[PDB]
């Protein structure tokens, strides 16, 4: 349970890092678009 | 999407990230004492 | 093996994410030469 | 690296990350049951 | 044991990648304010 | 933070994580041999 929960946390950490990635890409495109 | 909304989403997910990692630290340390 | 095999997955997304990240850095360097 | 290429490598790594994450979701579901 | 160390490894790497994410967020705001 | 520092802080963290990933790769390889 401790090991399995940690895996969930690590995954969720990634998932949210991925949303932060997509946002910065948007940000870079807007800047480029200007 | 606007630059105002983007700011809000950057903030929140950064917070979520700080949140998840802090929680992974606690679980980490815990999983280790469970092992030693 | 479930755990081990999934750690292979999360390690793999890390790596791919790292490279995505290296891409956003580049983009930020081009934009800073042009702006500024 | 050119901007045209950059836009393509973004897409490609973004799709791989999404396959990767969804697989972890698959797996995470499996692990939480066993 | 090996599972617990890789979890630690994965976490540290998530952290280093987070700090790189804040730097790229920093550069984006700088540039954006400048225009 | 200035731009010059940003530059050096990217290099540092790029290196910092290259080393971390390499260590994770090594453990993943050891956990997979052990698993089989």
């Amino acid at each position: 349970s401790g090991i399995v929960q940690q895996q969930n946390n690590l995954l969720r950490a990634i998932e949210a890092q991925q949303h932060l990635l997509q946002l910065t890409v948007w940000g870079i495109k807007q800047l480029q678009a200007r | 999407l606007t630059w105002m909304e983007w700011d809000r989403e950057i903030n929140n997910y950064t917070s979520l990230i700080h949140s998840l990692i802090e929680e992974s630290q606690n679980q980490q340390e815990k999983n280790e004492q469970e092992l030693l």
